[PDB]
């Protein structure tokens, strides 16, 4: 995710 | 605040394409503001 | 203003703009993630779109009219994330789903990983149709991230  | 939308393309498949990633069986739960957990 | 493909979600105030999310114009709505715009309205060249329909608990919303996009995961084949991430064009990854198993039945998964402003990216089957959005998912142990494929109701 860089959980969105 | 300034919120807009720019057009990034076309929306095809790929033939040939590159598969990736594996296929995972997960367990989870959903609550009622959208988030998903682990069981 | 409304014409079909996919789009980035941005945001701007004095400064530079950030790429917040994607997605999808079909049929004249546009089909994004709820944790993208939290369900303000968007702004379209000169026009306006405002929310029509939504679902917090989905993790989505529409404009401009109802849901559109009905196609659904087959359970069984590949699938090709459309990934539209920050500052890159537009790629298309091929991947067996695997499975978020729920109460409530199962739903396709994609263990794809990409940044947050990837969010709304639409996943497809081999005839191009949207079959849902990436970017509501679960972090498992290794750090690595799975998204449900996460597709509305064409009612």
């Amino acid at each position: 995710k860089x959980k969105k | 605040v300034d919120m807009y939308i720019e057009r990034a393309g076309d929306i095809t498949w790929e033939k040939d394409a590159e598969v990736t990633g594996n296929s995972p069986r997960l367990d989870v739960a959903l609550d009622e503001s959208g988030d998903f957990s682990l069981v | 203003e409304t014409t079909d493909g996919v789009y980035r979600v941005m945001t701007r105030r004095l400064l530079g703009s950030t790429q917040v999310g994607v997605g999808v114009m079909q049929e004249g709505v546009f089909h994004t993630m709820w944790h993208v715009t939290k369900g303000a309205a968007l702004r379209s060249g000169e026009g306006r779109l405002d929310p029509y329909w939504g679902d917090v608990k989905q993790d989505l919303v529409s404009y401009c009219g109802p849901w559109k996009l009905d196609a659904a995961w087959d359970g069984l084949s590949e699938v090709q994330l459309l990934a539209v991430p920050p500052g890159e064009r537009a790629k298309n990854i091929q991947t067996l789903p695997g499975i978020f198993k729920t109460k409530d039945g199962d739903i396709g998964a994609v263990a794809l990983d990409y940044p947050a402003g990837t969010s709304g990216s639409p996943i497809l089957d081999k005839c191009g149709r949207v079959i849902g959005l990436y970017g509501n998912g679960v972090v498992i142990k290794n750090g690595s991230y799975v998204s449900a494929i996460t597709q509305g109701k064409r009612e």
